RNA sequence: AUGCGAAAGCAGUUGAAGACAAGUGCUUGUCGUUCGUUAAAAUGGCCU
């Protein structure tokens, strides 16, 4: 739809479809929506993030949300999330970047204190510790890329 | 320390007195970076209490 | 090329350029896989840089400096992302200590 | 121009057209025809400023005595060169580092 | 300071004003933590020199 | 204070302040906000009459002022707009992208 | 080194004629000279 891609292209987009267009679009139009849309509801954003459809829309929606939105509000909405897909997401993360790590830190702060199990946390800590090792190695590499006594001599020349 | 290490590497490999000081300086910065690396963990930990 | 003493040896031999093309394969590979787990290829790069950077600086102008800037951007992004890794690592330390206290 | 108003002194490039040494200094009286002097910078310089950078060849300030016997040139490298105009010979005053 | 936050996290969450109650601590940790990368660069160039001269 | 940690950066910001010390117009690029001063958070309404705290305009906002507590005057990179505070609605528009 | 952009950086740029000086018609180098484009050196440092 050229008309709908144009009304995406347009900056201002008042109330109605910007309220509920994800129920209408949920491929290519959705990609144009995720790269550009003025107003998007955080619930819809986070539900897409933890939707396991996973066309690197993870990376894209994570970028969109941590660009436009504020961390305290992100905290309360990830608190209003449901824990089972949170396990799904953290399990997927330790399976297998800036926006992604920002999101992992945020959901850790959102869950807080209580409900984290032994296998999950040991797996997470091994993952992040191996990545800290290789990350610091790469940073030191980055710095690297940023960087009289002939008292007696016996020789000969060619004459 | 960065700019003197930039300049005088020839005299470094020539002279033994400084080779003493550079190895200890290798410890202290590595000692200091471990201190400031632990600093961030305790700062982010306090973010979890908010 | 597996052991680093061998790598210093092969660097002395290859410095006796084809080392520049060695740098080229290393550079393309690094900028195509920055979070690599292996401890040989960045070992190659760090040891090349800390051994014979001078003729690498003075060899050419185009073929090396393009992908030089490429991997430079890559690893600068990594150094941006380091401190939140420290923060997450601190939070995981906190949660491990709390679950341990819940046990004891 | 002199400070009393009687004299004017300037440069020329016709001795570039007529010589290896490019510039020619002239100084002329105004209301009477008392003084009319002309000499090339290729004489007024040393020879030891030949084999150096162009900076010590670039005259950047000019001044004359009121009576008409001293001429001060100021180089682009921080040297004040004064020529007594009788035998047209020099003396150096070295303090500056910029022009 | 590691062990204090392990235990009394309940009452710390209970108070609102974390920042103004822990003003000094927040400042000092900010100090060391954002000092870090200059130390990183210096360590790197130091180790480059170190290997370069004590390999030969 | 109020420090969000946004990883997008506008070179162009502005802000303006009500005369009764209460309404802080924080203009980032393209999306204005009106905040109550006393908590530095968005103006949360119980009335919800489409004078909502967050505004979206066309392009990057250059300068906002309020001439009284009756009109907010906003200038973006292409136009200039004059908006009421009595009601969440634009009033006057002026095209400038020639100049 | 210009354009864009956030303090990241992201792309590109470094080309012509002239005239002269030196070494031996030839090579380099220089420019108080023009076109075309988004383009370190003369021991000489601060008043009372």
């Amino acid at each position: 739809p050229k008309t709908l891609t144009f009304l995406l292209t347009h900056p201002l987009f008042p109330l109605s479809r910007t309220r509920n267009l994800l129920s209408l679009l949920r491929p290519r139009l959705f990609k144009q929506a995720i790269v550009t849309c003025p107003n998007l509801p955080l619930n819809e954003l986070l539900e897409e993030l933890f939707s396991i459809r996973n066309r690197e829309l993870l990376l894209d929606i994570s970028f969109r949300i941590l660009q436009d939105f504020t961390r305290d509000s992100i905290k309360q909405e990830m608190k209003k999330l449901s824990k089972l897909d949170v396990q799904n997401f953290i399990e997927f993360i330790t399976s297998g970047s800036t926006q992604l790590f920002q999101l992992l830190s945020l959901v850790l702060d959102s869950i807080g204190l209580f409900s984290l199990e032994g296998a999950l946390l040991e797996n997470l800590t091994l993952y992040i510790d191996k990545q800290v090792e290789i990350a610091e190695r790469n940073t030191e590499l980055w710095n690297l890329i940023d960087t009289a006594l002939p008292t007696y001599t016996m020789e000969y020349l060619d004459i | 320390v960065a700019v003197v290490l930039e300049l005088y590497g020839n005299t470094l490999e020539s002279s033994p007195v400084l080779q003493e000081l550079m190895i200890d300086l290798k410890t202290k910065v590595r000692h200091e970076i471990h201190k400031s690396k632990e600093a961030q963990r305790i700062e982010g930990m306090l973010q979890l209490l908010t | 090329w597996t052991e680093p003493e061998i790598k210093k040896f092969i660097l002395t031999k290859i410095n006796t350029d084809h080392l520049s093309k060695i740098f080229l394969t290393i550079s393309k590979s690094i900028t195509q896989n920055p979070w690599n787990e292996e401890n040989l290829l960045p070992l190659w790069l760090k040891w090349l840089l800390t051994l014979k950077s001078g003729e690498l600086n003075s060899i050419k102008d185009k073929h090396t400096k393009k992908n030089c800037k490429h991997l430079k951007s890559a690893l600068r992004s990594s150094e941006e992302i380091l401190p939140v890794l420290l923060g997450i690592q601190g939070r995981l330390e906190m949660l491990r200590r709390q679950a341990k206290l819940r046990e004891d | 121009i002199s400070s009393n108003g009687k004299l004017l002194a300037h440069m020329c490039k016709d001795v570039s057209t007529k010589d290896h040494e490019h510039k020619s200094i002239s100084v002329v009286s105004l209301f009477d025809d008392s003084v009319n002097l002309s000499f090339p910078l290729g004489s007024i310089l040393s020879s030891q400023t030949q084999s150096l950078s162009y900076n010590t060849r670039y005259v950047s300030s000019m001044a004359i005595d009121n009576m008409g016997q001293q001429l001060a040139v100021g180089f682009a490298s921080g040297v004040i060169s004064i020529v007594s105009l009788a035998d047209l010979q020099i003396r150096l005053l070295k303090w500056h580092i910029d022009s | 300071v590691k062990w204090c936050l392990i235990i009394h996290g309940g009452y710390l969450v209970s108070i609102p004003n974390l920042m103004s109650t822990l003003s000094s601590l927040h400042s000092t940790l900010k100090r060391r933590s954002d000092l870090l990368p200059r130390l990183l660069a210096l360590d790197a160039r130091l180790d480059c020199t170190i290997n370069k001269f004590k390999t030969l | 204070i109020s420090l969000p940690n946004f990883n997008h950066f506008s070179n162009s910001v502005s802000l303006a302040w009500s005369q009764d010390g209460s309404l802080i117009f924080h203009g980032f690029d393209d999306k204005l906000q009106i905040l109550d001063f006393d908590t530095f958070k968005k103006f949360e309404s119980l009335e919800n009459t489409k004078t909502v705290s967050e505004f979206t305009l066309d392009s990057e906002i250059q300068t906002v002022k309020l001439i009284n507590d009756t009109n907010l005057i906003v200038a973006t990179r292409t136009t200039l707009n004059a908006i009421n505070l009595l009601r969440g609605q634009v009033i006057n528009s002026f095209d400038l992208y020639p100049f």
